[PDB]
RNA sequence: GAGCUGUAAGUAAGCUUUGAUCCAGAGAUUUCCGAAUGGGGAAACCCAGCAUGAGUUAUGUCAUGUUAUCGAUAUGUGAAUACAUAGCAUAUCAGAAGGCACACCCGGAGAACUGAAACAUCUUAGUACCCGGAGGAAGAGAAAGAAAAUUCGAUUCCCUUAGUAGCGGCGAGCGAAACGGGAAGAGCCCAAACCAACGUUGGGGUUGUAGGACACUCUAGUUACAAAGGACGACAUUAGACGAAUCAUCUGGAAAGAUGAAUCAAAGAAGGUAAUAAUCCUGUAGUCGAAAAUGUUGUCUCUCUUGAGUGGAUCCUGAGUACGACGGAGCACGUGAAAUUCCGUCGGAAUCUGGGAGGACCAUCUCCUAAGGCUAAAUACUCUCUAGUGACCGAUAGUGAACCAGUACCGUGAGGGAAAGGUGAAAAGCACCCCGGAAGGGGAGUGAAAUAGAACCUGAAACCGUGUGCU
RNA sequence: UGAGUAGCGAAAGACGGGUGAGAAUCCCGUCCACCGAUUGACUAAGGUUUCCAGAGGAAGGCUCGUCCGCUCUGGGUUAGUCGGGUCCUAAGCUGAGGCCGACAGGCGUAGGCGAUGGAUAACAGGUUGAUAUUCCUGUACCACCUAUAAUCGUAUCG
């Protein structure tokens, strides 16, 4: 379950291949934010004086379902799990028992 | 309505039938009777059927 | 205690009320005598009277729903001696 | 949580708070005085903090 | 276990790894109206009496509790009637009321249109509406029974008998039971004689293979009926947690498709993801989990508590009752040759050699003991709650209602009653330039697509136009 | 379709100057005409924000509209004496106890309620974009409360 600071990589879309962090996350709708992938260019500010001198482009959300965790190790995407072997529960890899 | 004191004989309903066998609702009454009976507290004005007066009561 | 609300500043309640006569806005099941005891007992003043009126709902947004606004309760208190009812 | 105090000084915080903080906040939000609006919020909740902590001892 | 202040965008101002928001159990608070109950009233309002308390020199003004009617039970108890039988005065009690599931279930009162090809008997129908009383079920229930064999053994429900026996302007039509095969399986307490005591209380005693009192001798708990109040261990609901296995290249705006290689399976149900996925995400098979509350059911406690044969010398075994006469209702049964059950009215029995029944009635023979009461399971239904299914609907359909609908509105009132879904994968919802007062356009941009521009998918016919080849 | 057809709901307007993208219709000025036991000034029922100021011109207005009883954003009603309640009752409604009745309920005694009537203390001026016997200025008058009083005290209130 992706988590916001962690590096992650696209597995469908346009920007298929690319690796990012993940900088929001909106849960209720299962969205992340990667920095780089999707960029929107956008008209703004028809009236509101920021002023307008030109257009602001920024990312747009895309479906959680779309990227992966890479490996520590094999820098590979993979799966995750939970151990718990502290007293709280840890995350691990799968296709290795080091941890993200 | 009115009822017997002691039992409680009260009005029945049924049919009033002719000669040719026609219906019409009727009321078959108690008779009852105002009496005054020694209720151990006080003698009080009460209605007792004619039949229950037999045999015997306090009156 | 606290029975006003919040002060009403407008035309009408700015000047030619300026003097002595400020206007408070109070809660809708109260009587006169007891906004002039609290009146004195926040500010510490000394009222010469009191006079109160009622305002009916409004028809609110035509658009969208519809609907009414709260009903208010207006005072009026005229001080005797000193000043300072609001700032 | 603010209601740690002797049974005397919860009954002084609640005049204190209520007669402070909740009445003086309300003549700036009317004529334009107040910023930092979200003071009003946590003193309402504070009363009520108060109140539920002295009922239980009742 | 990392974001958050709902729908609902904005805008500020802030809380949070010192455990927010969120989900479950237990608490606290809970204005006013309403059975509404201090008195009144055009519900959501007005006016008060007593008891303390806050407050000013003082009254006015606030705060908190309390004060309806009927019923019971103590109390004082002071009409006429001299003692005294009303009435009155004060106290006590999670005492009663009022809603709601127009579904099912007992009882009281009770139609008509219709059918007979008219109609009066009859039928529809003991149906609808109205009223009262309950319960999660209700009603029924432990033989004064069913029968005709060498007998059965309390009620209810379903099959079958049987559209049979009947009934009837013997017309239209209505319409059984026993037996037999099965579901389920509980049977027991009072009155009376008699024994003491001061009309009442405790013991005794409960019935057809005749029982008991009387007389001599002597010998297990079923808190759902039966007498009933409490502590008492593990299952189960009320949030959750782990949970197997995939890569590459073409055509695309986008791969889950095509083409090649592999892999898990107590898991190939399903829904989503930029197009059609067992292996990307929530899940499923299988295992694991409870502070606190509530339900079911167990082993100890507990509390109750004596069981059987012989003797009729003798007294007991439900009275204005059973039954009869007249008038009605109900039994499948329209008064008939009408037994068996109930109501109104007036007459009125016997006591074990007694009394009732076996379709008028009378003798013989069989069976059974009325006039007191209780009682679980098999059965009926759904306002709801959790989990699911369908050769059921897909916006004129399906609930009146997928769209803030019992609403906009229509009526003095009871009452009636609509219409209205879809941009895109993602708002990326058209910066700037020009004509115009604006609305609206023409470019330039976003996007795979603007003839996808919020009067947003596709976009038929009626109907309204513009140009044109033959006439 | 009928079809650019019937109708546009009794009545006298003319001109000048402004405003404006736009004027027979909006604002100001002069003249003319109409009502005047009323088309004038007050109030009851009823309606329920229609009242006022600055903005607006898609819809509504039987035409147009720069305007409005229409749309948007802010405003407006003040009481010891006025009108009702803390006073009194007609007629009617209700009704503890009580009488009658298959249920449901019907009648009604005391005593409540209830005006359209009976009682009961104020007037003239000033002012605002919108309130005035209500706000301010001047002069009153009524019930209640504590203080002190000429005079008391078998007076005194019932």
């Amino acid at each position: 379950h992706i988590k916001k600071g962690d590096n992650v990589k696209v597995i469908a879309g346009k920007d298929k291949g690319k690796e990012g962090k993940v900088i929001a996350t909106l849960p209720k709708k299962d969205r992340v934010v990667v920095e780089g992938v999707n960029i929107m260019k956008k008209h703004q500010k028809p009236t509101q004086l920021n002023p307008e001198s030109g257009i602001l482009e920024t990312e747009a959300a895309i479906h959680v379902s779309n990227v992966q965790l890479l490996d520590p190790k094999t820098n590979e995407p993979t799966r995750v799990g939970y151990k718990f072997v502290d007293g709280k529960k840890v995350r691990i890899a799968k296709k290795s028992g080091e941890e993200i | 309505g009115k009822q017997c004191f002691v039992t409680g004989r009260k009005a029945s309903t049924g049919n009033r039938r002719s000669h040719a066998l026609n219906s019409t609702k009727r009321r078959w009454n108690a008779n009852l009777q105002k009496v005054r009976i020694l209720v151990d507290g006080k003698p009080k004005k009460v209605w007792v059927s004619a039949r229950a007066l037999k045999s015997g009561k306090v009156t | 205690r606290d029975i006003l609300k919040r002060p009403v500043i407008t035309e009408k309640s700015s000047e030619a009320m300026a003097e002595d006569k400020y206007t408070f806005d109070v809660d809708t099941r109260v009587n006169k005598t007891q906004v002039k005891m609290a009146v004195e007992e926040i500010f510490n003043v000394k009222v010469a009277s009191v006079n109160i009126m009622n305002y009916k709902p409004k028809k609110k947004r035509m658009g969208r729903y519809q609907g009414y606004t709260n009903k208010r309760r207006k005072a009026i208190v005229t001080l005797k001696e000193g000043s300072d009812d609001l700032f | 949580k603010e209601i740690r105090n002797l049974t005397t000084s919860e009954i002084e915080e609640q005049i204190k708070s209520s007669k402070e903080e909740l009445f003086n906040l309300r003549f700036q939000l009317a004529t334009g005085q107040l910023e930092e609006t979200a003071r009003i919020r946590t003193v309402r909740k504070t009363i009520a903090r108060l109140k539920t902590v002295a009922r239980e001892r009742e």
